[PDB]
RNA sequence: ACGUACGACCAUACCCAGUGGAAAGCACGGCAUCCCGUCCGCUCUGCCCUAGUUAAGCCACUGAGGGCCCGGUUAGUAGUUGGGUCGGUGACGACCAGCGAAUCCCGGGUGUUGUACGU
RNA sequence: GUCCUAAGGGGGGCUCAUGGAGAACAGAAAUCUCCAGUAGAACAAAAGGGUAAAAGUCCCCUUGAUUUUGAUUUUCAGUGU
């Protein structure tokens, strides 16, 4: 049973422009993904209200954060038309930024974990282009 | 009244329309046994938020003169008085002390039976939380008399005494302490008062068991002298106040469920 | 085991103080014999506290908020002696006489306001208290005095405490009242 | 003159025990427990937090006529079993032990037959509530970056509702009006006791072997402190109630009472007094 | 138990202390002294009462003071020993332990004089406690050092021979 | 428009409920959805004229927040 | 039984001095980078719990001088209300009752107790 | 005749009058240090039991000089938002 929030727990600054995506890790609740317009995504631990990794690279919005459907990775989609891959528990960017988007991507899409195949992930990126 | 601080005073001790909870003196004689000194301490502690306890021996007899109660009710603003003593003829007596504009009201006393007086430290049960009012109960034939008398005043007194502060809300686990009184009519009747505590268990039906265990103290008390209010003071004092939000009927006008003032016509 | 009882005589509540009569005779033993006189006594009082609770339980509103699970009470309905007499409306002092035999309106609050604006200096300001109106002048650089005024002035006074002395002439001329207003209240 | 006479002490007006031993601020301690915004004859619950020189003590307390009730009750030395044995009296052990303090709250009320009248009049739209209780310091001074406040910041991160502001935190800034969330992070995890073990490491190397000898023994480096407390926060949200046992001697509490009364001198009687005066009036005599 | 350590005495606090009388520009100059002298910014004390003979007045003020702990205590205090030739009178011993005296000139404690300044006098008082005396100074559970811990006058006069090889007269 | 909360001329424009040039007015901001600190809906606000009604034939005004 | 943290009575607990304290805990203590505050890291605050030490705090016992707290005695007595009920024209003198002291004197004592965690 | 970012409120820290012993001027009376100090000082009222980690005294913040709403209470309204 899941029960009714009633009070703040934690009021965490840190981004200096407004948050535009947030999401919970799927292993529990101690880890949050926000992605903001001060061209990063943030990492928090939700137990006590602290940051824990800030993810920088983009050039652009953060218009979008998604977790992995393992938890295992992290992506942010931006308004540079790059898609990047995190990793949560070190906070450092797997391999490159994603590029083949002309316009702002703007949604992502994590493949489900029981359809992953050739021993990899697959991600969808929407965009305006 | 000069000082912020002292308005502040005077308006608290000014009359008001709503009045504040009424403080109870605990206050003694020259001779006040240790049975006497226990069950006043009982008695605080059951009252401790609004009481103010003298801690010195006064040479007054309340049933003679009653000038210095009238001083100590002017001085401290209370409306309730507790009165140890003890003597010859009386072992173990508190004198409840009832005001009415700083002059004495009404007087009843009470005579202890010491054998049988169990405080509240010979109980090993948990105690009642510090602020928290508990429920009355009054049971037997000796409250319902037609004429008032001593028994109809010692249950008003002590429904003053245990009423704590009024409430429209109530949480449901502030349920959990009852004070009963009970005496019935007839050489001398006993007024005999319990302290209790309350658990709730399970019965296969919405409405909870209520079980009781012994709180204290535990007191028997045998009615005493008398001093009934004057009938014009009594009237004064029975006079009920209407609060501004209690609006007064008006023929033909109501108001509806949003509000509006809503005229009748015939 | 059951959570009703069964007396001759109903209870009689009063939820605004959580009170309990009960009417029927507490039937005490004629025995000295402690333990079952207080477990008749508690008998008693386990029963009144049963409806009791069973009262609060049914014929009260209950509402679950963040505070907790409340029950609403009624206003108290015995009654009780009060501790001090009603408050009366005061005595009419001589001003407040006057303005109901005169129909003299009493001022509004934003008329009676301690503010208004000077126009010279494009200001506001108070009109009495501390830097009021009443006093000003009295910390300028520069007065003007009049030659007959200060021919007619007492030696060792000066012009800068004229507007004190008014004010303590006025200060004193309502106190005399007031202390008038307070004694002809005492006599009545 | 004298002025330590008779009249003065007749006249003599002790103040109240725990007054004179100085441990209680009674003028706070009535608005703490009898002052309520609302009258609906609500129990009331305190977190007392206090220290010493070696241990934090922690406790959940309800005042009653008769004394004061304890619901609930964390120590710093307890840490020892969740794998912290350094600096017990720290920041960072004050957050620890009000963390344990809240999950013990919470397991202990089925948080984390006899019933309540609660549920008993609950109804259809009704939701937990969170328990809630009001910080007891005492009389220690409330400055910022006072471990009152990290005792009080584990016991509200481990679930207790605690009415509270943000302007005492380690970190806060007063002109700004903001608080700087590294700092109490960094103080949270022990970092500021790292951060003083590394100073000392380059600058004063016998100071920094005097003041952490033990750390050192333990072979518990600076930058493990981080990992050791989150791991040792794991361990406390996981099992609340594990249990410790210490390197004290370990007696029953009848051996101990035998124990302590072979130490106790035992008072004289009536006899042996009327003896010795008898003596003392004899030895006047010769 | 005399000889145990926690009873070694020693320098709680040494306390200098001008009282020129006058507000203004001697007090100040005075209070220039005691900053270069101690190296902390002094305390300027008010008038209690008003003496019309010392040309006082309430709220003024008057005086100036520092109260100095630790080493550099002891080295103001070898200063004023070495002004004195370590020679002082049993007059000057309280009973409670402390000591104290008074200089006339403080150039020659060691500061070059300067005519913007002046000459100033100043009051040294030295006061001598044993380790415990936090239970009386602190907050929580305040409490009186024991009749045993207290100080004498026979016992602070037998220490300053011992550690300022000084004289009593 | 709830109520005229002060014309800055006179009380009696006041009082009148003349709208000018200036005049405090008190207005219905529900449509603006303003929520309190306490969760409360603040639905009526002071809003100050900025027109001559009397000139152009409507009522500007501003907020005053 | 001892210790600690909150307490209930608030001197039987207070004022002065001496003696002792196993275990653990308190406490004295060490250092001012960070949090923080002072004239002074004295106080407050942070860090260390390692090392010294029961010297002081704290606890127990003792000793005088005071003070304080109980019970009896005073004593149902002074005193105060009552033609109350008997005489006295009346005022009052006894008696009958109702309320009702204090001083002096004697004897005892110099803290009990709740919750929680430990020794 | 002068001076004041007014009073008030909240929070925090400290303990006062006095006596004894001491400190160049300083000497009954200047300032500073310790000890003892049931308040014997100060602030209000007129205690026959006001206030001591405060109701006293110093620091920090507000100083916004009389807020808004009300179908409710009382009075009034030929100018009844």
């Amino acid at each position: 049973k899941v029960h009714a929030v009633s009070r703040l727990a934690h009021r965490i600054p840190g981004h200096g422009q407004p948050i535009l995506s947030c999401q919970f890790s799927p292993v529990s609740s101690s880890r949050l993904a926000t992605g903001s317009g001060d061209n990063t995504a943030r990492i928090w631990d939700t137990d006590s209200g602290t940051p824990k990794f800030t993810l920088k690279g983009h050039t652009g919005w953060v218009l979008g954060v998604s977790w992995s459907p393992d938890g295992k990775y992290l992506a942010t989609c931006s308004m540079d038309t790059t898609v990047r891959v995190w990793d949560p528990e070190s906070g450092k960017q797997v391999n490159q930024e994603f590029r083949g988007h002309a316009k702002w991507v703007l949604a992502l899409a994590w493949q489900p974990y029981h359809l992953w195949r050739d021993g990899t992930a697959r991600l969808a990126s929407a965009s305006k282009d | 009244p000069r000082n912020a601080r002292s308005k502040r005073a005077l308006e608290k001790r000014a009359p008001k329309i709503v009045e504040n909870p009424k403080t109870c003196l605990f206050l003694r004689g020259t001779t006040c046994s240790q049975i006497t000194q226990d069950a006043m301490n009982d008695l605080y502690a059951m009252r401790q938020v609004h009481a103010k306890r003298f801690h010195k021996k006064n040479a007054i007899h309340p049933f003679e003169d009653a000038t210095s109660l009238c001083f100590f009710s002017e001085k401290n603003d209370c409306s309730l008085m507790v009165f140890g003593s003890s003597n010859k003829k009386r072992p173990h007596t508190l004198t409840f002390v009832r005001m009415f504009d700083y002059k004495v009201l009404d007087m009843l006393e009470f005579y202890l039976d010491p054998d049988t007086y169990r405080s509240i430290s010979q109980f090993k049960t948990s105690k009642i939380p510090i602020g928290m009012r508990p429920m009355m109960v009054f049971a037997g034939t000796a409250f319902e008399s037609p004429v008032p008398n001593a028994f109809t005043m010692a249950k008003s007194m002590l429904i003053d005494f245990f009423r704590g502060e009024p409430s429209d809300k109530i949480d449901v686990e502030g349920l959990r302490f009852v004070v009963v009184v009970t005496a019935d009519e007839p050489q001398k009747p006993i007024l005999r008062l319990r302290v209790y505590g309350i658990r709730t268990k399970r019965s296969g039906t919405r409405l909870p068991r209520v079980e009781v265990e012994e709180h204290g103290p535990r007191m028997d008390f045998r009615l005493g002298r008398m001093r009934e209010p004057d009938p014009a003071m009594l009237k004064e004092a029975m006079k009920k106040a209407k609060t501004p939000q209690e609006e007064r009927t008006k023929k033909n006008i109501s108001m509806d469920l949003l509000g509006d003032k809503i005229g009748r016509i015939h | 085991l059951p959570v009703t009882v069964e007396k001759p005589t109903p209870y009689t509540f009063d939820l605004g103080l959580l009170l309990a009569n009960d009417p029927n005779p507490v039937n005490v033993p004629k025995t000295t014999d402690t333990q079952v006189l207080e477990q008749h006594l508690a008998s008693v009082a386990r029963d009144g506290a049963q409806v009791l609770i069973n009262q609060l339980l049914t014929t009260t509103t209950i509402t679950a908020t963040k505070d907790g699970v409340l029950l609403t009470l009624p206003p108290p309905t015995t009654p009780l002696p009060r501790e001090k007499p009603v408050p009366q409306p005061k005595p009419e002092t001589k001003w407040q006489a006057f303005a109901r035999r005169r129909g003299i309106k009493p001022k509004t609050r934003e008329q009676r306001r301690n503010l208004q604006y000077n126009p010279t200096t494009g200001q506001w300001e108070r009109k009495w208290g501390y830097k009021g109106a009443n006093k000003r002048g009295e910390t300028d650089p520069i007065i003007e005095v009049s030659a007959a005024k200060e021919a007619m002035r007492p030696e060792g006074t000066s012009v800068r405490g004229d507007k004190r002395r008014e004010i303590r002439a006025r200060v004193k001329k309502n106190q005399k009242q007031m202390l008038r207003n307070q004694r002809i209240a005492a006599e009545k | 003159k004298l002025v330590k006479n008779s009249a003065y002490y007749s006249r003599f007006q002790t103040k109240f025990k725990r007054r004179r031993q100085g441990k209680t601020d009674y003028y706070a301690r009535k608005r703490l427990i009898t002052q309520a915004k609302n009258k609906y004859n609500a129990p009331k619950y305190r977190l007392v937090v206090r220290f010493t020189n070696r241990d934090i003590i922690t406790q959940m307390v309800t005042s009653e006529i008769n004394g004061d009730k304890i619901f609930a009750a964390a120590y710093s030395h307890e840490l020892r079993a969740y794998g912290i044995n350094h600096g017990l009296t720290n920041w960072a052990a004050a957050y620890a032990t009000g963390l344990l303090l809240a999950r013990r709250v919470l397991a202990k009320l089925g948080l984390d037959g006899e019933y309540t009248l609660t549920e008993a009049a609950e109804t259809e739209d009704g939701e937990r509530r969170p328990f809630k209780a009001i910080l007891d310091v005492g009389l220690a001074r409330t400055s910022t970056g006072a471990r009152v406040f990290g005792v009080m910041k584990g016991a509200s991160d481990g679930g207790i509702f605690i009415p509270h502001s943000e302007n005492r935190f380690p970190g806060y800034d007063i002109e700004t009006e903001e608080l700087d969330t590294e700092v109490l992070k960094k103080y949270i995890y022990g970092g500021h006791v790292a951060e003083y073990m590394e100073t000392l490491a380059d600058d004063d190397e016998e100071r920094y072997k005097s003041q952490f000898v033990k750390y050192i023994e333990d072979d518990v480096e600076a930058d493990s402190l981080e990992e050791l407390y989150a791991e040792a926060h794991k361990q406390i949200r996981a099992d609340p109630f594990r249990k410790y046992v210490s390197d004290a001697p370990k007696k029953s509490k009848e051996e101990w009472k035998a124990e302590s009364l072979k130490y106790k001198k035992a008072k004289l009687s009536r006899e042996e007094r009327k003896a010795r005066v008898e003596a003392k009036i004899k030895q006047l005599l010769a | 138990k005399a000889q145990n350590p926690m009873r070694e005495l020693r320098i709680q606090k040494l306390v200098l202390n001008i009282s020129v009388g006058e507000s203004g520009d001697r007090l100040t100059r005075a209070a220039k002294v005691l900053e270069q002298l101690s190296g902390q910014t002094p305390v300027y004390s008010k008038a209690r009462y008003t003496v019309r003979q010392f040309g006082i007045r309430r709220n003024e003020k008057i005086a100036v003071h520092v109260t100095v702990r630790g080493p550099k205590a002891e080295e103001i205090l070898e200063r004023g020993l070495k002004v004195k030739e370590y020679e002082l009178r049993r007059r000057n011993f309280s009973e409670t332990g402390n000591f104290g005296f008074g200089i006339s000139e403080h150039i020659d404690l060691g500061i070059k004089y300067d005519p913007s300044i002046g000459i100033y006098g100043m009051d040294f008082y030295c006061c001598m406690t044993r380790p415990g005396e936090r239970v009386a100074k602190r907050r929580r559970c305040k409490s009186r050092i024991g009749a045993s811990h207290r100080i004498t006058r026979e016992e602070t006069i037998r220490w300053f021979k011992q550690r300022f090889d000084g004289i009593v007269r | 428009i709830l109520s005229v909360k002060k014309n800055p001329s006179n009380p009696l424009y006041t009082q009148l409920g003349v709208l000018t040039k200036g005049t405090i007015i008190e207005v219905n901001v529900s449509d603006l959805g303003i929520v309190t600190a306490s969760g409360k809906i603040a639905w009526g606000r002071y809003a100050q004229i900025t027109n001559n009604p009397e000139n152009d034939g409507c009522v500007n005004a501003v907020l005053l927040v």
